[PDB]
RNA sequence: UAAGGUGAUAUGAACCGUUAUAACCGGCGAUUUCCGAAUGGGGAAACCCAGUGUGUUUCGACACACUAUCAUUAACUGAAUCCAUAGGUUAAUGAGGCGAACCGGGGGAACUGAAACAUCUAAGUACCCCGAGGAAAAGAAAUCAACCGAGAUUCCCCCAGUAGCGGCGAGCGAACGGGGAGCAGCCCAGAGCCUGAAUCAGUGUGUGUGUUAGUGGAAGCGUCUGGAAAGGCGCGCGAUACAGGGUGACAGCCCCGUACACAAAAAUGCACAUGCUGUGAGCUCGAUGAGUAGGGCGGGACACGUGGUAUCCUGUCUGA
RNA sequence: UGGAGGACCGAACCGACUAAUGUUGAAAAAUUAGCGGAUGACUUGUGGCUGGGGGUGAAAGGCCAAUCAAACCGGGAGAU
RNA sequence: UGCUGUGAGGCAUGCUGGAGGUAUCAGAAGUGCGAAUGCUGACAUAAGUAACGAUAAAGCGGGUGAAAAGCCCGCUCGCCGGAAGACCAAGGGUUCCUGUCCAACGUUAAUCGGGGCAGGGUGAGUCGACCCCUAAGGCGAGGCCGAAAGGCGUAGUCGAUGGGAAACAGGUUAAUAUUCCUGUACUUGGUGUUACUGCGAAGGGGGGACGGAGAAGGCUAUGUUGGCCGGGCGACGGUUGUCCCGGUUUAAGCGUGUAGGCUGGUUUUCCAGGCAAAUCCGGAAAAUCAAGGCUGAGGCGUGAUGACGAGGCACUACGGUGCUGAAGCAACAAAUGCCCUGCUUCCAGGAAAAGCCUCUAAGCAUCAGGUAACAUCAAAUCGUACCCCAAACCGACACA
């Protein structure tokens, strides 16, 4: 992504990182109880974070 | 490694509790079974007194499940000896099943009514029935008088219900021991038990017990659905008229009329934004619903709980004012209303769209219009099968998760086994990348089955696919007969003759378990094709269809296709299950196209067109078993995206039908008890107090009072002329309260004198037709506001607040505000009663 | 409190015979929580994300194990057990 | 830059990507827990405990920021004490610690050699401490020479183990002068004429030349032995490339490179050239570093051990 | 009557006079059988302080990490 | 192995090996080893010899197992019992418990283990740490001193081995429990309401707050006996009795204030000693009453119609669970423990500071703040397994 969010203001990166975060919170307790197969989307989901923190920054900031 | 986990923590756990139940249950069937080699005097004198012993025994206090090992064999017998069947172990397992709140799991063939002849016996020896549902009249008809030699020689009355059968006869099928029907005639004729004007008037009993009989259908899809609400003729609708006449006063740019508006709202280019989100979020312009000519003007925002049946009606005007336009959305021609459908051009004179939408529609300009229709008796039907004592349902091999049974409403899944080794033969399924290279495989391999011996099922979703894979069928050349999920009798002449060698069936939308594929032919239904059997014909029909039967299961048994999957694996395992009924041969294979309905749930592009790298191969290869594993995780996604919609519209149909059993609770409450005089007494002085606590301020001065409002209230609705202001200023020796018992005192004595110049009983009949007339009218206002309030919540709880309690604390209190004026107007209209006076 | 902090504290939900045990008598769920997780954080946590309601957390300290590795000696990572007592009006 | 990847033991699973948001490499950014000069107070390093000010939300608490010491400057205050000072508070800037060797300074052995040992030697070595820079130190004669002249400092070779010093023992050891590397001279102790005129430092721009990724880059087949040919034999080809490494034995022509020919969006080294800012040139008339040179006493450094001992430094008393 | 004492006898505790064993031992100082003190100049736990041309010593050149008529480690050092 | 040279050597070749070696004539050495009580590695010798680590001691049957003196179960025998039992601190860090294995470790075998592998296990407002406060002592803004580094030290700030708020009984896990569950409590802060009101310190006063030895009065833990309750009449003479065996338990907290110990009390007026002020302390002088106050083990009541209780009945994948459960008192003896941080007595004359109570100063006074009741909220963080006279700590060892 990084250019459709890029595109979004400043509450709905807040909203998306919200949401990311909840999604993250629901693969991990579904990976924590041995029941997640598709194993690549916690990393998937943990560099979409990343993403949004770091245009945050650079919307904050500069 | 480590860690072993939760997953294998419940496949571990659930293992070892259905094992050990099953130990214990396989030691009851051992105790009960030991040895039966002969068996003499059916049930004359003996077995038929057992009834009047067990109820005798239950008389002294003894457990019923203490005569489970006794009574079941008293069942047992029976079948024996009136229909020649015995009861096999995994019978006598269902009907322990059944007997308590769980889930009966058994192919068809192994005595599915045979199995459910047991719980019916058992739940009918209390003497309050047994309610049998089947999805017709016509097996509820057949197995209640199948069941009527059954239960007639053990001394249990069989009571059919049938749509138009009389009320007294209806009692009579209801307070039978044993009462078969469906389920929306036992629902209706609840919602007629609650639109009876006495007890008597009921049909129905107490509700004892529920045996489902098909949980797929019912407990899941059809859970929510009402065919009975509301029958109007309308008669009238022209007080809408008087409520969307005050909008033509107002512009579109402000003030109530406006396009949402959302501060600013659009451009000045067509603003009939039709994704219409119905919010306004000014919050300025929300006060010319307010007073200057009059309604939701006493005080009360548009944000209150009291008032929002206005609230989806002048909504409804607006969503049909700016947005719905004259001519092209819609058109009014001599009064008839049309939908001019925008997108594929068609004016749509049969369809109109309902919640008030059309009914706003036919307010807008001079169109005749059907009335405000009020709810009158809804019920859901998972929580009407809640509402009975005890709760057990049976299917088939399509039984659904054992988690997800025990939170609908306490269903345990215990796996019953068949007692027969199964042998069904589960091959592998099989996908093409396009619908003709399958179906051709499919052709190939319904022409080599046909070839030898073999019965074959086609199974699809619908009657177009099925006109299709029959025309591509007589490219190929056979016989086949559609399965209309319409025709019930034509289904059984169907599927009765289905098992012939050589006898292919296309099935449509299967809904559960099918009528009994007899394997071979069907013998039974042979010599019922005999117009006089005699002994000589049995036997050789019989020996002709043990040949066909051997030549079958030497064949391979029955072969299932399956020419999609659907959206969940329960009509999947059900259109499975057809083959290798107790323990017989039978194969099953099923087929998937990447133009399916089944690849529309994907909606990802970089690996539908991954999927075109791997090459054609059509047959011979290794190809990918990774496509089958997304398949497999899709179905099982779509699965559970099916539950989450379905709970979320079962919370809905909890807390509605919750607040409808407070109002049935205290309309039993209210209808039921003898000498009412007292509870209309006592409803009165609340009332009096609660009224005068609106008006007057309790423990205030002399100038707070409300005088003259307490007065035109009081002569409006209550019939009664005080000179209040008088008997203030009149006696200064008063005090306090004094003038709550002065107007209690006063209404009293006008409803004795009423009261003794009408008669007793008549004024307790009055009270109690009154208290009806009342409670239906605010009750079904109620009923009203809360479809409104389920409807119209778009509003109300955003900004970190969550409705479903923001809707309770509301509908909580449109439930208080109307139970007092429920009982404000029942004292009102019976101190309103004029009756000559001497 | 903060949610999302609340949304990195539940780590792994934690299932043994003690853990059986203990919610057949006293109803309290097993959780591996974030090492430096406190019972207010816990509570709030569980409360927000589970939609229950907490009576009170115990919280415990797992020391890691020291394991030989093809005579290579490492030590496992200390981690956070906390018992959740969810409350009786609750039930499941 | 790319058709392959998700670092390794190390497979497996789940995935991503194939003509350009897979991956990789380089430039610039973002985040950068806690301890550590550790810097809010403390501490048994990776821990405990705060204060102050904002700003939230149901009022249960939360999040962020600052708060060490010293030096200088400024402001406000402010004793004994009148003014004032000392002190106090706040703000601004700088410092602190680490680092292998080189460098300058403050201290400074002993074994040993003398065939013992004390003057001496080892040796101003080892080590300790302080301070700084990419170099440091030194440096423009109160210097040498010898009646002829040289013209700052540093380093290399001769002078020369010479002259000397020395329980004249062990040992220590120049200089004058010559050949070379390199080369550069200025400012204050002060006024006027003239100004901002030379020079230097910062600053931006352009050009050149690099650096930090990269691109292209020649020319071989048959046969025999052999597990495998790059080897033997036979006939060809390239070379501004026969440096090297790998490929189943030893390959110029199989691969990566190699000679050569090119390449930077961004940061940046160094040169110029240009612009701005700070800075002042030249001319004339001045002036010419005082508790200093030198001396007495005591030490030290000069190759020079007090000897007939010049010269330099000074702890002490003096003193042009 | 009183209950003093660097009082008496004797376990813990502290110590170490005799003998035997042990002497590549069970132990780089012990075991067994006896022995001395055992309310005091006692003994013991925890923490702190005193640094080697030094400490400390009811004094034996004793002890200062199983090392002491000048500890241990690194360096001068490849001393001689 | 053969041939050859006077010798260091040389040449050829069989076998192994599977990829490099080098003539000749020159050049340079880390250029030749049997010795140095030489250094490192490997392997003999003594020699299958001494020894197998307290002379507390074993015997049999059954089980599993490939194999049983050592493991498990049972019946005997023997050893410790001021310990060779139980709980901790220090110290150690997974040795704890379960499954599994027997290569290595265990002075032997091992099916066993404190061993290998995997899994599980440590739950606190009341216990401890943290936290408030100080001793010895450490650092120590400034300061003083010192070639430099640094040394001493004021304000301060750290520093337990000491002072400071509160929980007990029963039950449960394979492994934790004053932590979990049941029951009954208690403590300290915050907020709010109500009622009353002079609150306030980095200051003053009290208190904390203290030695050795001896004595004998009241007690308790605890034990014995009797009564009671339940079971037994006993392999061999006797054993329905003055007989035999077992049980006869109950806390914290709340209330009462006892043996005992200390001290006269109350009111008024005055003094400036307590760095200033004080209604507090210190001192002085009157009046009045003589009994008032502080402290205090234990007992008693309650906690407790509960729990516990031998045993019995139902199940019981023999490991346990559900229900029931009789008596549950009295006398005597009695501590080194409690009254007691007391009393007497001696000389060697026996910590500090804070929490706590009180007094006011600056200051604020309808505020604030304090007092009492009630309601609500909070009590965070870390430790908690296991061994602790020992096979797990210090001794190289599973160490007399
Ligand atoms: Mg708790
Ligand atoms: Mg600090
Ligand atoms: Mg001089
Ligand atoms: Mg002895
Ligand atoms: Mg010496
Ligand atoms: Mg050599
Ligand atoms: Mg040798
Ligand atoms: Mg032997
Ligand atoms: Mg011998
Ligand atoms: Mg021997
Ligand atoms: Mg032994
Ligand atoms: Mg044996
Ligand atoms: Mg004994
Ligand atoms: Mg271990
Ligand atoms: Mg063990
Ligand atoms: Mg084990
Ligand atoms: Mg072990
Ligand atoms: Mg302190
Ligand atoms: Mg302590
Ligand atoms: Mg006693
Ligand atoms: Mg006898
Ligand atoms: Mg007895
Ligand atoms: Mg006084
Ligand atoms: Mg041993």
């Amino acid at each position: 992504k990084a250019k459709e969010l890029r595109e979004k203001s400043v509450e709905e990166l807040n909203t998306e990182l919200l949401n990311l975060l909840r999604e993250q919170f629901n693969l991990r307790m579904q990976a924590a109880s041995g029941q997640l197969q598709q194993s690549h989307l916690l990393k998937q989901v943990r560099r979409d974070v990343a993403r949004v923190k770091t245009l945050l920054n650079e919307k904050a900031g500069a | 490694q480590g860690h072993m986990m939760l997953i294998k923590l419940l496949t571990k756990v659930f293992g070892c509790r259905n094992d050990r139940t099953l130990r214990r249950m396989r030691k009851v069937v051992n105790i009960i079974n030991a040895m039966e080699p002969e068996m003499e005097k059916l049930s004359d004198e003996e077995l038929k007194g057992k009834t009047a012993e067990f109820r005798a025994r239950l008389e002294k206090g003894e457990v019923l499940e203490n005569l489970i090992p006794e009574a079941f064999a008293v069942v047992r017998e029976a079948s024996k000896r009136v229909f020649g069947m015995r009861h096999f172990d995994v019978q006598l397992l269902g009907g322990m099943v059944l007997n308590e709140r769980c889930i009966a799991e058994m192919r068809t063939g192994e005595g599915k009514t045979l199995t459910a002849t047991l719980p019916a016996y058992l739940n009918a020896l209390t003497g309050k029935g047994v309610h049998v549902v089947t999805v017709n009249d016509y097996l509820a008809q057949r197995d209640a008088e199948n069941n009527r030699p059954l239960f007639e020689f053990l001394g249990l009355t069989v009571g059919i219900n049938l749509p138009g059968m009389p009320a007294p006869a209806k009692r009579e099928a209801y307070a039978a021991d044993i009462t078969y029907g469906t389920n929306n005639e036992y629902g209706f004729d609840y919602l007629r038990d609650n639109m009876a004007f006495s007890p008597e008037e009921r049909v129905q009993r107490k509700l004892h017990y529920a045996l489902v009989d098909e949980v797929d259908s019912i407990l899941i899809d059809e859970a929510r659905t009402p065919l009975i609400i509301s029958g109007p003729a309308e008669d009238s609708s022209e007080m809408y008229k008087r409520v969307n006449k005050i909008i033509p006063h107002l512009i579109r740019q402000e003030k109530e009329d406006s396009e949402t508006f959302q501060g600013e709202g659009h451009f000045s280019v067509d603003e009939k934004s039709r994704q219409v989100n119905l919010t306004e979020r000014g919050l300025v312009l929300i006060e010319e619903l307010l007073v200057k000519e009059g309604i939701m003007d006493e005080g009360e925002s548009l944000y209150s709980p009291a008032n929002i049946m206005l609230m989806h009606h002048v909504t409804a005007a607006l969503r049909a004012h700016a947005l719905f336009t004259r001519d092209v959305d819609y058109i009014v021609k001599d009064g008839e209303v049309i939908i001019v459908d925008e997108h594929t051009g068609r004016t749509m004179q049969g369809r109109r769209w309902s919640d008030g939408l059309h009914q706003a529609v036919e307010a807008k300009e001079g169109v005749q219009i059907q009335n405000e229709n009020q709810t009158l008796a809804s019920i859901t039907f998972q929580n009407y099968f809640r509402l009975y004592e005890k709760l057990a349902g049976m299917t088939g091999t399509a039984d659904t998760e054992a988690f997800e049974f025990s939170s609908i409403y306490k269903l345990d899944t215990v796996v019953v086994p068949t007692n027969r080794p199964m042998i069904r033969k589960d091959l592998p399924d099989l996908v093409y990348m396009t619908e003709a290279e399958k179906i051709q495989a499919i052709i190939e391999d319904i022409k080599e089955r046909t070839a030898k011996g073999q019965p074959v099922l086609v199974g699809t979703i619908s009657i177009e696919k099925s006109e299709l894979v029959s025309n591509e069928l007589t490219k190929a050349g056979i016989k086949h007969n559609v399965l209309n999920a319409k025709f019930h009798a034509n289904e059984a002449a169907i599927v009765a003759q289905a098992g012939y060698p050589a006898a292919v069936t296309i099935a449509t939308n299967m809904a559960g378990r099918g009528t009994d594929i007899v394997l071979g032919g069907s013998w039974q239904a042979e010599v019922a094709a005999l117009e006089n059997p005699t002994a000589e014909q049995i036997e050789k029909i019989k020996a002709d269809w043990q040949v066909r039967h051997d030549a079958v299961l030497e064949a391979g048994g029955l072969h299932i296709i399956g020419t999609e999957r659907h959206e969940s694996r329960r009509i999947d395992n059900q259109l499975r299950g057809r083959s290798g009924r107790q323990g017989d041969a039978g194969s099953s294979r099923f087929y998937l196209s990447m133009e399916d309905a089944l690849m529309r749930i994907f909606a990802s592009d970089r690996v539908s067109g991954m999927m075109r790298k791997l090459g054609m191969k059509p047959g011979e290869a290794i190809e990918h078993p990774w496509v089958t594993k997304a398949i497999a995780n899709a179905q099982r996604k779509v699965e559970s995206r099916n539950f989450d919609i379905r709970k979320q519209l079962l919370e809905y149909d909890d807390v509605a039908n919750d607040q409808r059993r407070a109002i049935y609770s205290q309309r039993n409450e209210l209808l039921d008890v003898s000498d009412v005089s007292e509870t209309i007494n006592s409803i009165r002085e609340d009332v009096f107090k609660a009224t005068i606590d609106a008006y007057i301020p309790p423990q205030s001065l002399e100038e707070m009072w409300d005088i003259p409002g307490l007065q035109e209230r009081l002569k409006n609705d209550f019939d009664l002329d005080l000179p209040i202001a008088e008997w203030l200023d009149k006696e200064p020796e008063l005090h306090e309260e004094t003038l709550r018992e002065r107007i209690l005192a006063q209404s009293i004595e006008v409803y004795q004198r009423k009261e003794e110049v009408v008669g007793a009983e008549m004024m307790r009949h009055f009270e109690k037709g009154v208290m009806l007339q009342t409670l239906d009218s605010l009750w079904k206002e109620h009923l009203a506001a809360m479809d409104y309030l389920r409807q119209g919540i778009h509003l109300r709880g955003y900004a970190q607040k969550d409705p479903k309690q923001e809707y309770k604390r509301e509908s909580f209190s449109m439930f208080a505000a109307m139970l007092e004026s429920l009982k404000y107007e029942v004292i009102s209209t019976l101190s309103k009663v004029q009756v000559r006076m001497p | 409190i903060r949610e999302e902090r609340l949304l990195k504290v539940l780590r792994a939900p934690h299932v043994s015979e003690k853990a059986s045990t203990a919610m057949e008598k006293s109803n309290t769920i097993v959780l591996k929580v974030a090492k430096d997780a406190t019972k207010a954080e816990i509570k709030a946590a569980v409360q927000k994300l589970f939609e229950v309601e907490v009576e009170v957390v115990n919280t415990l300290v797992v020391k890691g194990k020291v394991k030989r590795h093809g005579q290579r000696i490492g030590r496992r990572s200390d981690w956070k057990k906390a018992y959740v007592t969810l409350k009786e009006g609750q039930n499941l």
